[PDB]
C-alpha cells in the first residue's frame, strides 16, 4: 500500500523558518509529481506547491512565492518544503500529496500524508488557569444540575479534560478551543449530574496540558444559592 | 484568478435521502473538476474527477454532473459513512484551487436546549477578569440566538460562542457562550442575563442573576 | 533560466499533416493563462504505456503571455509504423494516432 509519512509537529515564531519532510513508500516515487496542500483557519483547504517527478518544474500559490521552496530527493523517496518568513496566517495542517497519474503536474491527488500541524504564533508557553463553573439554582432543571470547569488562557494546543479521573464520562461535553484576542486558547468542559448527588458526590475536573507537561485538578464546589 | 465556491456550506440529511451539493467557478473550467471527501482528523480522499468519473473503489451512489461554471455532486441514497465534508477542486490549470467545502450533517427532530448560567468564580475576579458562561445543552438544530444583557444593555463584541460536534448517540449539539468583562466593569453593574431563542422553545428563555447574591 | 511545463489544456485545431521530410506537423491551441510555459510534446508507441519514440523537432515550444488564442505548430519525427502524437502531460493530455509509411 502507498504510505506517506510526514515529519512531526512544528511550532514557529513569526518570521521564523521550518522544513517539512514526507517519506514515501509503496509506489515508484520518482515517476510522480508531488504536492503540498494545507488546511487552516486563515485559508481553508489550499494548494501550496507542486514539484514534477524530475524536479524540473516547480509551482507555488501566490501567497508563498519567494518564501516557500519545494524540493525532493528521489534516491531516498522524500519530499521537502522549506518555509521561511512564516506569518501567523500560515498556521495550518500541512499535507503531503501524491499525483494520481505518473509524469504529471499535480492535478489530482489519490494519496495523502497524515499531515503536520504547523502553528505560527508569538505567544509564550503557558499552562491554563482553571476556574470552577459551580452549580446553583441557576444551573438546575428537573433534578439535573450542570457544572464544569473554565480552562482559560493557555498555549499551545491541546488540553485534555477528564472528570473524576475518567470515572465520569456520561454527559460530559468539552467544547473546542477558541483562539482569544490575546493569542491564547480557552475552552470549557461541562457535565450534567443528578442534583441530589451534589451533597454526597465529589466532582473534580482533571485538566492536562501536555505541551507544558502540567496538570491541574479542580474541585467544583456546589453553591448554596 | 478563478474563484471556486460551494453551496451550501452546511446541510442536514437523513440516511436514504438524496443529497445534492453545488460547486461554482467564476469563469469556465470546462470539465476539469474533481471532488474529495474528508472526515475530521483525516486527510481528504479522492471521490471523482472529470466532473463525473468515479475514482476506483468509490461506491456507485456517488455521481457528478455540470459543465463550465456549475457543478453538482449527488448522493442518490445517503449512508452513514457519507457524513463528511466535501470539497471540489479545479484542475483546468494551476493553481489547483479547492472550494471552501460543504459539511453534510445528520438530520434529526428539533430538540430544545437546556439553558444554564454561571457567574464568574471569586478566584478569577481576584485576577481581575470576569467570565460569565451561558450553557445550551443537547439541542438541535445548531442555529440559536444567545443575547447577553447587562442592566438591560444589549452586549456586542465582548462574547464568544463555541459549539461541539454532533453527539455520537443522539446527534445533538451543545453550545457555550462566554461573556468576558474586566473586574471594574463587572462590579459597576447588577443584573447579568442570557436570553436564548431556539425553534424548540415556544418562547425565549432567560437565565439571569444579580451580582453578589451567591 | 528555464520555464515550467504548461499545466492547462491543449486542443488540436486541424488534423495532423505529413511533410516532405516524412515528419508530421500538429497545430494546437492553448487555453491557459499560466504563461510563459513549456509545451510538452512527444510520440508514443501506445496510449497505455506512453513509451517515448521518435523526436520532437520544434526547438522553441514555449507559450508566452502574448500567445493567447494564437495557434502553434509542432513538428515531430515519428517512427515507422503506428504511433501516437501526445501533446501535454497529465490528465488533460491529447493524443492522435499516426502512421508513417515506409520501412
Amino acid at each position: 500500500e502507498v504510505q506517506l509519512v510526514q515529519s512531526g509537529r512544528g511550532l514557529v515564531r513569526p518570521g521564523g523558518s521550518l522544513r517539512l519532510s514526507c517519506a514515501a513508500s509503496g509506489f515508484t516515487f520518482s515517476n510522480y509529481a508531488m504536492s503540498w496542500v494545507r488546511q487552516g483557519p486563515g485559508m481553508g483547504l489550499e494548494w501550496v506547491s507542486t514539484i514534477t517527478a524530475d524536479s524540473d518544474s516547480k509551482y507555488y500559490v501566490d501567497s508563498v512565492k519567494g518564501r516557500f521552496t519545494i524540493s525532493r530527493d528521489n534516491s531516498k523517496d522524500t519530499l521537502f518544503l522549506h518555509m521561511t518568513s512564516l506569518r501567523a496566517e500560515d498556521t495550518a495542517v500541512y499535507y503531503c500529496a501524491k499525483d494520481r497519474l505518473s509524469r504529471g503536474v499535480g492535478e489530482l491527488y489519490d494519496s495523502w500524508g497524515q499531515g503536520t500541524l504547523v502553528t505560527v504564533s508569538s505567544a509564550s508557553f503557558k499552562g491554563p488557569s482553571v476556574f470552577p463553573l459551580a452549580p446553583s439554582s441557576k444551573s438546575t432543571s428537573g433534578g439535573t444540575a450542570a457544572l464544569g470547569c473554565l480552562v482559560k488562557d493557555y498555549f499551545p494546543e491541546p488540553v485534555t479534560v477528564s472528570w473524576n479521573s475518567g470515572a465520569l464520562t456520561s454527559g460530559v461535553h468539552t467544547f473546542p478551543a477558541v483562539l482569544q484576542s490575546s493569542g491564547l486558547y480557552s475552552l470549557s468542559s461541562v457535565v450534567t449530574v443528578p442534583s441530589s448527588s451534589l451533597g454526597t458526590q465529589t466532582y473534580i475536573c482533571n485538566v492536562n496540558h501536555k505541551p507544558s507537561n502540567t496538570k491541574v485538578d479542580k474541585k467544583v464546589e456546589p453553591k448554596s444559592c | 484568478d478563478i474563484v471556486m465556491t460551494q453551496s451550501p456550506s452546511t446541510l442536514s440529511a437523513s440516511v436514504g435521502d438524496r443529497v445534492t451539493i453545488t460547486c461554482r467557478a467564476s469563469q469556465s473550467i470546462d470539465v476539469w473538476l474533481a471532488w474529495y471527501q474528508q472526515k475530521p482528523g483525516k486527510a481528504p480522499k479522492l471521490l471523482m474527477y472529470k466532473t463525473s468519473t468515479l475514482q476506483t473503489g468509490v461506491p456507485s451512489r456517488f455521481s457528478g454532473s455540470g459543465s463550465g461554471t456549475e457543478f453538482t455532486l449527488t448522493i442518490s441514497s445517503l449512508q452513514t459513512d457519507d457524513f463528511a465534508t466535501y470539497y471540489c477542486q479545479k484542475y483546468d490549470s494551476y493553481p489547483w484551487t479547492f472550494g471552501p467545502g460543504t459539511k453534510v450533517e445528520i438530520k434529526r427532530t428539533a430538540a430544545a436546549p437546556s439553558v444554564f448560567i454561571f457567574p464568574p468564580s471569586d478566584e478569577q475576579l481576584k485576577s481581575g477578569t470576569a467570565s460569565v458562561v451561558c450553557l445550551l445543552n443537547n439541542f438541535y438544530p445548531r442555529e440559536a440566538k444567545v443575547q447577553w444583557k447587562v442592566d438591560n444593555a444589549l452586549q456586542s463584541g465582548n462574547s464568544q460562542e463555541s459549539v461541539t460536534e454532533q453527539d455520537s448517540k443522539d446527534s445533538t449539539y451543545s453550545l457555550s457562550s462566554t461573556l468576558t468583562l474586566s473586574k471594574a466593569d463587572y462590579e459597576k453593574h447588577k443584573v447579568y442575563a442570557c436570553e436564548v431563542t431556539h425553534q424548540g422553545l415556544s418562547s425565549p428563555v432567560t437565565k439571569s442573576f444579580n451580582r453578589g447574591e451567591c | 533560466v528555464s520555464y515550467s511545463l504548461c499545466t492547462a489544456a491543449f486542443t488540436f485545431t486541424k488534423i495532423p499533416a505529413e511533410t516532405l521530410h516524412g515528419t508530421v506537423t500538429v497545430e494546437v491551441q492553448y487555453a491557459g493563462t499560466d504563461g510563459p510555459c513549456k509545451v510538452p510534446a512527444q510520440m508514443a508507441v501506445d496510449m497505455q504505456t506512453l513509451t517515448p519514440v521518435g523526436r520532437l523537432i520544434t526547438a522553441n515550444p514555449v507559450i508566452t503571455e502574448s500567445t493567447e488564442n494564437s495557434k502553434m505548430m509542432l513538428e515531430l519525427d515519428p517512427p515507422f509504423g503506428d504511433s501516437y502524437i501526445v501533446i501535454g502531460v497529465g490528465e488533460k493530455k491529447i493524443t492522435h494516432h499516426w502512421h508513417r509509411s515506409g520501412s
